RNA sequence: GGCCAGGUAGCUCAGUCGGUAUGAGCGUCCGCCUGAAAAGCGGAAGGUCGGCGGUUCGAUCCCGCCCCUGGCCACCA
């Protein structure tokens, strides 16, 4: 019974785990993965995302500007650019996921971070209806909450969704959480990109990755989570 | 910015109007409000408050006052800043329990406020002359079984910034005959009998109306009634004066901001136009602000009015004294009040509702409102002049241009087969026109309706009043998709490896600290330090992004070791930020098409280079205490070693050599080498940069380029030889300098392929070795592939490995 | 639905032994002739229950697999034959355990859809087959280089091999003394998640490796990987900003007391401020009385709402020695 | 450039990479992954096919 | 944006309106002690008291803007 671990593990990060297993899901399903630069142009993070030029979410005061002002270049406030870039591409149809850094512009406390990673999906066919962007969600919920889990989905806005709608999930394992957003792809991103609006249809959605893991484990201070304190990574196993 | 809210009963009361009867749960009016994509924030209930809490009349102050109240019935209680003597105010007599268990006991009582009345926001509350007779019920009077709803508004729906939205919003949801508050066809609207004020409108301005109508003669001693007052503070608008409270109530009621101006303080002709560069304007607030050239102002012949669609000016601003009142219905240019109101931090209940485009079509139903409301209350006299300035040419159609699309659109994209019929009832039921020509529709939007704008905005409004919930779950057809690139699926493999190797991931952030290059000593033209400034970072100190990992994992690092836990292994996989030049953007591409590859090659040259990096950083024990012994510290070995690990994750090969490379101990510092391509670096950290950075003694660390290493996919065949091998050691005296990798390169060389392994398992200076050369001794194994061999057959291969490392390290046989 | 929990598991569970220093090989189902004489097994050991093949390619190996040492020693003594003495090996593959004699069932009418009983009398006739995860090593465990002449196997070595499975399990194991062939009865580790056995690791048992031809001081391994239940923990972490306190606590017992078992009692008397325990030495010397041992243990001590004091700390482990004391007979060192 | 691997790596079996492989490739087309016992009844082996 | 309260050792915090913060608990180091430890006992090390400046022989404590901290009042056609 004398210990013998000469070398004890190590941890993968809990969040790139959780990314890991939500990407292993959609591959299942026949999506695949796609990257983007945290530094984005404009174009592809407002403009070809339906953003008005005068949104508020443009301002300097929810986003990262990179100086000197008026640059047209940011830190992107979510990973949709990765998918307008995908869908400037690739070739029709697209069914891609997209799991990479967010920068925001919230203070760090016990449930906010500036720095988040959030897992955005988006597929672009020909008849893909709510029906199947609801059902997309329901298998994305049932991989990660169990197999009791169920979404519902509220109407909402966004500028590059119509109909844009909000993701509340059903576990268990301890009532209704707010999850995410989601919606069709509005068809002025599809002429943005050259795809035919009567042609082609899609949806996407959108959730944060901290966000998940804090309230499927009960985790009380979110900062553990972007620290990098040893004694958080390690409850959470090797990840091998 | 973004609030809403209006009590249940107001709302309740113009849905009855079409509807009678109506009444809801304030719980199910929350869920419908949800389903048709209202967010709610919070529902709060008022009061509540029992036993004796009434209303009473000031008999007398005696100064800190003290005053007898009539309780009613004749009878008289006195307790112990802002009213005098006969006004109404509330009472909270002796067995009371207030809200929150306040209860009032014996001062005979406790003048109340709206504060702890839970009603309002500021002294206490007067009623209105005749708005109760002194003794009547509180809770009663003030209406405290009512409910005020808090949503947030969805800025695709300012039409709901109103009463008259969200009750035409209820009527869709619940199938009910609705009658528009804005409406003619209550009371005939107001004569039309010539001019009421001569104005002059740029027409480059953005105005799209601007009416003007007078009220002559208003009682300036008049009080608004406490029906009206009451339901401002609900919500969130404080009483003034009738003429003000007015154009608030009505701004509420219709979502038509109306402002209300002093006729005898205009001075000629009203102007619209532009502000000029430093023109200022003391605003109604007392405040003087600096305006823009982008900025639409009211003006006449002396001074400015008013700041186009955010605040009137103190020029024209009604006073306690005012009598003659002229009101102003507008509608201004949304972009151009959203740039005025945030750049000098006014978030207007007018200015919100204008940057959400207001309602055109009502601007003079709207103001005939507000005009015979405040001479009822006030007591004035409604002139029957009017100006309705429409744009040039006079606009007298507000309706947006017509929409076409399938007639089961709406079916397709929810994938539910509605109902017959169903598309066209709803679209009408929010005010659209609708058309039938075969299976086509053509809708015309409302002009409160500006968000209807393509076939999408329509299918929104079908779905949403049905419900989201009668849309199935329909998984789509898997593609035949390839699953993870060789890429994605290497860096998987790193971390499996570097975790089981003892390292823990952290995510590392991409500001750096705040002069961590002059901690660690670089020089200026160091490549790391031209970093990608942020204008607004949320620490002024830390604005570079990273052109490095190892930065973020120091401050892991240190985090860590201040914190007790002193034996840390740590790595991070990440991009980083490297500009090959200035901040420089692309123009706006035209989002109506899509953009040339040229122009995408265009963005992405702008944008720094952001390669994948994988970095780690060690400090303390390498190896833990226990049974076996006392452990083993981390020393710069244990960095390189690192570097193998990543290297067979990633099925490559690769060589170190000695480097001189800050932060890195140059003594101690390896380059890492994928053919003859530089990958990174690894080894000990400088001592001097250690004791800058406040690190631990000893800090190791590693930093590699994933991007610069290739993807590789190895296809051995090996064949596995029967026959026995032969095993022989061989030492070699060369320079202390020469790597021990490049005598063993020259061993494996002259060897040929009877080499089956060598390897390094003593290096040996001291006494029997010169200065400044070592002596190193190799295992070698040899085995033949199709014969046994001979000694002499293997010591002539050796022979032959001694020759190769001559010529190639200047080796020496040990002797 | 992508790959089960156990399909993930058994790639966790290759990747780590395989980064661990360990070589896969595929064993045969064959066992090698009289291997149960060798390993000196009673008649009545449950892996004699075997199946046999009718026509195998070779008359004296007729006997499918009962367990999975076999095929790594045989695959053992291939390498350390040939030169390569310094080898780890490691298998994952089912075994055939018979409960019973070989049964047959009649033809089923293949014109239609056999019934759920006939499906479930099909399975019951068959043998049981369960996964298993071995191993065994031999010569060093650790190769000799510019750092010193390296380390032979020895029976830790075994026993992480044990850990490592069960981490990349994410399952909680103990070991515990226990006798079992063909391993060594003084140096065999029983293994249990929770109150479950689910295999055995550690030394050879020295006879076995003589009659088979083995190398001296072979460990082996095996476990049933169907008998490790699939676990999906979901921690919740939450980190102290508070500094912790360091102490030692050394405690003489009994050499007989397992030191995981001083560990238990020293943990369960601490309590919650306990952070980590760690063993560090283990002494045998003059000053200690015979068949006893001193044993060492670096505590941490942590208030997740408060810094600690001194007394709190020796309170705690004040607490933890009086555990000790009830539970394994422990005496403060003195 | 010393060595400093004092736990050489192992190695997985190649032809359990290469079914790994084989594996993942169709379970990135929507396919999933059976099992079944070496030991089987001849109404299966046979009978049934 | 006009007033406050606060940033102090490695961690968590007290505390001073000028020459010593005789700083606390824990963390670090040495000695007695032990085979080696820890506790206990007896000794120490370590802060430029948020940054840049302005007054004095002398400034953490005294006026001037900022880094970023949670809170009041004020403003709210
Ligand atoms: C709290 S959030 O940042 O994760 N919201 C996610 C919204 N993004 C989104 C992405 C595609 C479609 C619709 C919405
Ligand atoms: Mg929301
Ligand atoms: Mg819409
Ligand atoms: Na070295």
């Amino acid at each position: 019974t004398l210990p013998s671990t000469r070398v004890p593990a190590g941890a993968r990060h809990p969040i790139i785990m959780l990314a890991e297993h939500v990407a292993d899901t959609f591959i299942a399903m026949g999506w695949e993965l796609a990257e983007g630069p945290e530094v984005e142009t404009e174009q592809f993070n407002f403009d070809a995302l339906n953003f008005p030029a005068d949104h508020p979410a443009r301002g300097e005061q929810d986003t990262f500007y990179i100086a000197p002002e008026d640059s047209r270049q940011l830190l992107r406030t979510h990973t949709s650019p990765v998918q307008i870039r995908t869908l400037l591409a690739r070739e029709l149809p697209v069914y891609i996921i997209s799991i990479g850094r967010t920068f925001r512009t919230d203070e760090l406390d016990a449930t906010h971070t500036p720095i988040f990673h959030q897992v955005e999906g988006l597929a672009v066919d020909r008849g893909l209806s709510m029906a199947h962007l609801r059902g997309t969600l329901d298998a994305f919920a049932r991989a990660e909450f169990g197999p009791s889990a169920r979404t519902r989905i509220r109407p909402h806005f966004f500028p590059f969704t119509e109909p844009s709608a909000e993701v509340d999930v059903w576990f268990a394992n301890k009532a209704w959480v707010e999850w995410g957003g989601c919606g069709m792809v509005h068809p002025n991103v599809l002429r943005a990109t050259g795809i035919d609006p009567d042609l082609y249809s899609g949806f996407a959605f959108g959730m944060g990755l901290e966000r998940t893991l804090q309230f499927r484990n009960g985790i009380p201070d979110m900062r553990d989570m972007v620290e990098g304190d040893v004694r958080f990574s390690l409850p959470f196993g090797v990840g091998a | 910015s973004n609030a809403m809210r209006l009590p249940y009963s107001w709302l309740r009361e113009v849905v009855a109007v079409g509807a009678s009867g109506w009444d809801v749960t304030p719980g199910e009016l929350e869920q419908t409000l949800l389903r048709i994509g209202h967010e709610v924030e919070e529902v709060i209930p008022l009061g509540p408050v029992d036993g004796p809490v009434t209303v009473g009349r000031v008999a007398d102050i005696e100064e800190i006052r003290a005053c007898a109240v009539d309780i009613g019935d004749r009878q008289y209680r006195e307790i112990i800043t802002n009213f005098a003597v006969g006004d109404l105010v509330v009472v909270a007599l002796p067995g009371a329990t207030l809200p929150g268990g306040f209860t009032i006991s014996a001062s005979d009582g406790m003048i109340c406020s709206a504060a702890e009345l839970n009603l309002g926001a500021s002294g206490i509350l007067v009623l209105p002359p005749g708005a109760a007779e002194p003794g009547a019920d509180g809770a009663g009077v003030l209406g405290l079984d009512d409910v005020v709803f808090h949503l947030a508004i969805t800025p695709d729906r300012g039409y709901c910034m109103s009463v008259r939205g969200l009750a035409r919003e209820l009527a869709c949801a619940y199938d009910l005959d609705f009658v528009d508050p804005a409406s003619n066809s209550r009371v005939p609207p107001l004569p039309i009998e010539g001019p009421a004020w001569p104005l002059t409108v740029q027409p480059e301005t953005g105005v799209r109306r601007f009416a003007l109508r007078p009220v002559i003669g208003i009682d300036p001693a008049a009080v608004s009634p406490w029906w009206l007052q009451r339901r401002l503070l609900l919500c969130g608008i404080r009483a003034t004066c009738p003429a003000v409270d007015v154009t608030n109530y009505v701004m509420l009621e219709l979502g038509h901001p109306m402002h209300a101006h002093d006729r005898n303080r205009i001075s000629g002709t009203l102007g619209v136009r532009f502000a000029r560069s430093g023109e200022t304007a003391v605003t109604l607030d007392g405040i003087e602000r600096k305006l823009d050239t982008a900025d639409v102002l009211i003006v006449d012949d002396a001074a400015t009015a008013a700041i186009g669609g955010v605040m009137g000016a103190a020029s024209t601003e009604v006073r306690a004294d005012s009598t003659d009142v002229l009101l102003e219905a507008a509608i201004w240019d949304p972009a151009a009040v959203s740039r005025t109101q945030r750049r000098l931090h006014l978030p207007s209940e007018a200015a919100r509702r204008y940057e959400r485009t207001v309602d055109p079509a009502i601007s003079v139903a709207a103001l005939d409102r507000c005009a015979r409301l405040l001479a009822d209350i006030a007591g004035g006299e409604v002139s029957p002049t009017l100006t309705d300035w429409r744009g040039d040419p006079p606009c007298d159609d507000w309706s947006p241009p017509p929409i076409r699309m399938g007639v089961d659109v709406p079916d397709r994209i929810a994938g539910v087969a509605y109902p017959q019929g169903t598309t066209a009832r709803r679209l009408a039921q929010i005010g659209a026109v609708v058309t039938h020509d075969g299976d086509t529709l053509t809708v015309t939007p409302p002009s409160w309706r500006p968000d209807l704008r393509q076939p999408a905005d329509l299918v929104e409004e079908v779905l949403r009043l049905e419900g989201l919930e009668v849309i199935p779950s329909v998984l789509p057809p898997a593609p035949a998709g390839r699953g993870l690139t060789a890429g994605q699926q290497r860096r998987r493999t790193i971390g499996r490896s570097l975790a089981l190797s003892g390292y823990v991931e952290i995510l590392p952030t991409p500001f750096l600290p705040a002069g961590v290059f002059d901690l660690w000593g670089l020089e200026a033209d160091d490549s790391r330090r031209m970093t990608t400034r942020v204008l607004n970072p949320l620490e002024a100190d830390r604005p570079q992004l990273a052109t490095t990992l190892l930065p973020a994992l120091l401050e892991a690092l240190v985090r860590n070791v201040s914190r007790g836990l002193v034996d840390v292994a740590l790595f991070a996989i990440a991009q980083v930020v490297q500009p090959t030049e200035q901040t420089r953007g692309v123009g706006l591409i035209p989002v109506d098409r899509r953009p040339t590859d040229d122009e995408i090659a265009m963005l992405d040259a702008s944008l720094p280079r952001q390669p994948q990096h994988v970095a780690a950083v060690l400090a303390g024990l390498r190896e833990p205490r226990g049974p076996w012994g006392p452990g083993r510290p981390v020393e710069a070995a244990d960095a390189f070693e690192a570097v193998r690990i990543i290297a067979r994750a990633s099925r490559v090969d690769v060589t170190l050599r000695p480097a001189q490379y800050l932060p890195w101990h140059p003594g101690r510092c390896a380059q890492v080498f994928v053919g003859e391509s530089s990958v990174g670096h690894a080894g000990q950290l400088h001592p001097a940069v250690i004791e800058r950075s406040g690190l631990p003694k000893g800090t190791c660390a590693v930093e590699l380029n994933l991007d610069a290493i290739p993807c590789s996919a190895p296809l051995p065949a090996p064949r596995v030889s029967p026959y026995p091998a032969v095993f022989q050691d061989v030492s070699l005296v060369v320079a202390a300098d020469i790597p021990a990798q490049a005598v063993a390169d020259a061993v494996r060389a002259g060897a040929g392929d009877l080499l089956e392994d060598i390897a390094l398992f003593d290096v040996f200076t001291g006494p029997q070795i010169g200065e400044h050369r070592k002596s190193l001794t190799f295992a070698l194994r040899f085995r033949a592939p199709d014969r046994t061999l001979t000694e002499d057959d293997a010591s002539a291969a050796r022979d032959a490995a001694v020759q190769s490392a001559a010529e190639r390290v200047g080796a020496v046989l040990r002797g």
